RNA sequence: CGGGAAACCAAAGUCUUUGGGUUCCGGGGGGAGUAUGGUUGCAAAGCUGAAACUUAAAGGAAUUGACGGAAGGGCACCACC
């Protein structure tokens, strides 16, 4: 049918906030460090900008009396081609049903990428900002500062997470079992993840305070809500 | 972060832990933000003004919150530098 | 604080000393022992009664900077702090938890007791575990009352006292009531109050 | 044999306690007309269970509480026990005796001049 | 991969320990990976005390105890249900069985 | 208990090839 | 036994940094000690310390700031030369925009940075970020 | 604490953010601790020690089943008294 609008209601008190009052953007959900539940948050925010790609669909079994039991796993990544990244992972019965519930938490996992200059401070930043390193399985991903317009020197599964984050430039390197597909995808979005949580020189200045959504929204909350 | 022509390019700078000088990530949903009460000094009774610390979660974790809150509220004037 | 309109007078040092909560236990943790004026010759610890007024006082200071009283939560398993803890979130508008705590509650957004609060306040580390350890999912501060063998481990304001059981646990919350009405300005800080500690104890004989 | 009651008889006769306390006895055929008229039951066998165990139940609330059922009459007695008692006029009184190290940690803190003292035994107890 | 933390003995610190003969079967095991029982029980039986009680020439007299210590190895406790096998978890309790 | 009956078996074949190789020179 | 000093209080430091402390004692002390701590003092990483004489070659007791993401030694002092350089901080350090490499050199002991300007090579002592 | 494939380990930690000193020693599974030379011994034997040829896996930790002349509860005249 027709798509009008209350096909959301929230269940949340950041939910309420978000479909009410000025808060104006993800950011400001991240500077204090909330937990997001609910999937139409992102759709608000980011919406059609985020384009979507299914890594791999994995079959897994169980044994049983009569046969063995067979599910599908489904990989999935996310992003906007500009400063946002996501990964997810369901496995159902059918196939269909793993892709559309990957696709919920790859929105729900979302993160802010950073990004840097290996040279001269010349336009807008364009690779990673120092040397950094993600671990999953015995896997271990990592990732170094390159000169414009080298492009990426990976493999295709690094490659593809790092052009969905809008990265242009980085050398990189692995080691141990690669060919886990499901370990190798988690060490490079461990390694992307950890990019805006470095102590570097240009972050040494001090705090400065101010009030939570939840605070500055205290009564908005109550005189006509539930 | 900023350019050679002195602009920023951050999206977001983060906030750090008050008792230990490190940055709390976008998914450290152990961390918190405490606030704190002021009063007056003739009648000791709340003026709406108020006081703020941050913590990280792997300090809560391993119990030092408790004596990090004190010694920030004994370094302001809240506790008064006698105990 | 220094300012004499805050400082501890006479009449509560003699409600507590009435009241056993200058007495711990045989047993310290490494984490309590600023709290603790000296061991007696019978293996037992001594509270130092100044330092529960400051931790007592800079509670109180973190209750009243929520701006909706519904936003605190408070919670007792033990029977000891059941009638103390309705008690306290009659006279100020905190919402009680009493009994079994169901876990899932700050987590589960589906389920039917779901909520989501702004400050958490509990009345013993070892008994109330399963709402401390869930806070660690939701970003929420946390207030407790501790012995001297309590665990700290996700506890943000400690005050120490007995929690064993009866009259101690009672004036406590008793105590913490009549500080967040004076500051707030709802009651007299000269003027005795209405409210007698002993509506808060627990079940002693009745006839 | 086995005479167990499943949960559909068993919740049944909880939510008809619960909101017809006034008109129940101990008089089972009684209790079969009440249960009939109150509620839709598709069976005669299923309505004769149902009176059995909401009988059964009366006989119990007559004693003390069920923890699955509440009725005005046993809470409002519960809110007599909250509140306050009929026990004493006045509290304990805080004339209590003072140990010799709990003396000590009061005169550093300006107090004191209202307690008896004794001390205890002269090597720790075994 | 290692079954239990003590290697299933009391040996630390040491080199050698001596061996001890079993009480059913004579198999040679150390003295301190054997499996221990004292035994204490009077000499007549609870049913037959009080036959023995009135054909007895003393006014009072009281019944002697019989001591014995036995040991086993791992096979004859196990066979014997002296011990039963155990859960991972429960293999850890060092405490004795109730009374 | 194979492979210390494997290392009796190569004891006692290396036995006859030591005492058939010696008695030819 | 005790072969080298430089590596047990660069240690002992790195040590009580990851586990959060804000103070930290170091012991043996040293000329080469101090005059490398000074290098990481006047760059921002560290704050100010104290030294204790007890007669037997004394203890130095250091304040922590929480900025310090590693300090450490390169074990054999090889030789550096100013064509060289390049290939050493290419290998040690996180970035082109922050951290340095510290050179012992017949002009003192300094920041590799410096020994540009200086026109001078030396021997590795160790790094900081 | 932190580490690891995990079982587990206050060391089996302080490691891609990789350098305290120093000795012995491993390189897919077999043929093989074999043949041949040397050497020590009364003898049994110890020490040192190959290649031709052959092969797609051999192996470690853990999960769900099935199975036991393993243990503990309970059941059936298509089981027994």
């Amino acid at each position: 049918g027709k798509a009008e609008d209350k096909e959301w209601l929230p269940v949340t008190k950041l939910g309420r906030l978000v479909k009410d009052v000025k808060i104006k953007s993800l950011e400001e959900i991240y500077l204090f460090s909330l937990p997001i539940k609910e999937s139409e948050i992102i759709d608000f925010f980011l919406g059609a900008a985020l384009k979507d790609e299914v890594l791999k669909i994995m079959p897994v079994q169980k044994q049983t009396r009569a046969a063995q039991r067979t599910r599908f796993k489904a990989f999935v990544a996310i992003g906007d081609y500009n400063g946002h990244v996501g990964l997810g992972v369901k496995c159902s019965k059918e196939v269909a049903t793993a892709i559309r519930g990957a696709i919920i938490l790859a929105k729900l996992s979302i993160v802010p990428v950073r990004r840097g200059y290996w040279g001269n401070k010349i336009g807008k930043p364009h690779t990673v900002p120092c040397k950094v390193t993600g671990r999953c399985g015995s896997v271990l991903v990592h990732l170094i500062p390159a000169p414009r317009g080298t492009g990426i020197v990976s493999a295709p599964v690094p490659k593809k997470l790092l052009l969905m984050a809008g990265i242009d430039d980085c050398y990189t390197s692995a080691w141990s079992c690669t060919a886990t597909l499901g370990n190798f995808a988690k060490a490079t979005f461990d390694a992307i993840s950890k990019t805006y949580s470095y102590l570097t020189p240009d972050l040494w200045k001090e705090t400065v305070f101010t009030k939570s959504p939840y605070q500055e929204f205290t009564d908005h909350l109550v005189k006509t809500h539930t | 972060m900023q350019n050679d022509a002195g602009e920023f390019v951050d999206l977001y700078v983060p906030r750090k832990c008050s008792a230990s000088n490190r940055i709390i990530g976008a998914k450290d949903h152990a961390s918190i933000q405490m606030n704190v009460a002021e009063v007056d000094k003739v009648t000791g009774r709340f003026n709406g003004q108020f006081k703020t610390y941050a913590i990280c979660g792997a300090i809560r974790r391993m119990g030092e919150s408790d004596d990090s809150i004190l010694r920030l509220a004994k370094a302001d004037g809240i506790v008064s530098k006698n105990f | 604080g220094a300012l004499d309109v805050l400082q501890m007078k006479e009449e509560d040092v003699l409600k507590f000393l009435a009241a056993g909560t200058h007495l711990g236990g045989t047993n310290l943790d490494f984490q309590m022992e600023q709290y603790i004026y000296k061991r007696k010759s019978d293996g037992i610890y001594i509270i130092n009664l100044k330092r529960t007024w400051e931790k007592l006082l800079l509670a109180a200071r973190a209750i009243v900077a929520i701006e909706n009283p519904a936003d605190v939560s408070v919670i007792s398993s033990r029977n000891t702090g059941q009638r103390a803890v309705l008690k306290f979130a009659a006279a100020t508008g905190a919402t009680p938890i009493a009994g079994r705590f169901t876990p899932g509650t700050f987590t589960n957004q589906i389920q039917a007791a779901f909520r989501e609060p702004r400050l958490l306040v509990v009345t013993d580390p070892r008994a109330d575990h399963q709402p401390l350890t869930e806070a660690s999912y939701v970003n929420l501060p946390t207030i407790a009352l501790c012995n001297t063998d309590s665990p700290l481990r996700y506890v943000d304001i400690a005050i120490p006292c007995n929690n064993k059981g009866a009259h101690s646990v009672g004036l406590m919350w008793w105590m913490l009531a009549r500080e967040v009405l004076r500051m707030r300005g709802t009651i007299s800080r000269e003027h005795p109050w209405e409210v007698m500690p002993d509506l808060y104890f627990y079940r002693d004989p009745e006839e | 044999m086995g005479r167990v009651r499943t949960k559909t008889v068993k919740k049944a006769a909880r939510v008809i306690i619960e909101k017809y306390y006034t008109r129940l006895g101990n008089d089972f055929h009684t209790n079969k007309r009440v249960c009939e008229e109150i509620a839709i039951i598709p069976s005669k066998k299923l309505r004769n269970k149902i009176a059995g165990y909401v009988t059964h139940l009366m006989k119990r609330i007559q004693r003390g509480p069920v923890r699955g059922i509440s009725i005005k009459l046993q809470e409002e007695e519960r809110e007599r026990r909250d509140n306050y008692v009929p026990e004493v006029s006045a509290l304990d009184q805080e004339i209590i005796e003072v140990d010799p190290d709990t003396k000590e940690m009061l005169k550093l803190l300006d107090f004191g001049s209202l307690s008896n003292l004794q001390v205890t035994q002269p090597t720790v107890g075994m | 991969t290692k079954k239990r933390r003590n290697n299933g003995r009391a040996k630390k610190g040491r080199g050698h320990v001596q061996p001890i003969r079993c009480t059913n079967c004579a198999c040679c095991v150390p003295k301190d990976k054997a499996i221990k029982k004292f035994v204490i029980r009077n000499i007549v039986e609870a049913a037959a005390v009080r036959d023995i009680s009135e054909v007895s020439v003393f006014d009072a007299y009281v019944l002697p105890k019989l001591y014995v210590k036995l040991h086993y190895c791992v096979s004859c406790a196990i066979h014997s249900k002296v011990v039963r096998n155990r859960s991972r978890e429960a293999r850890k309790d060092r405490t004795p069985p109730p009374r | 208990m194979r492979a210390k009956w494997r290392k009796k078996r190569m004891r006692r074949l290396k036995r006859k090839r030591r005492k058939m190789r010696q008695r030819s020179k | 036994v005790r072969m080298n000093v430089l590596a047990d209080a660069l240690k002992s430091i790195n040590n009580a940094e990851k586990r959060g402390k804000r103070q930290v004692l170091i012991r043996p002390c040293s000329k080469v000690i101090v005059r490398f701590l000074t290098v990481m003092m006047k760059h921002g990483y560290i704050g100010e310390f104290e030294i204790i004489d007890d007669h037997r070659a004394g203890k130095i007791v250091v304040n922590l700031t929480g900025r310090l993401n590693k300090c450490g030694v390169i074990s054999p002092r090889f030789d550096v030369q100013l064509k060289d350089l390049e290939k050493w901080q290419n290998n040690l350090l996180p970035s082109r925009q922050f951290g340095f490499i510290v050179l012992t050199t017949s002009a003192g002991i300094m920041d590799h940075e410096e020994a540009r300007r200086k026109h001078t090579g030396g021997k590795i002592l160790g790094f900081f970020f």
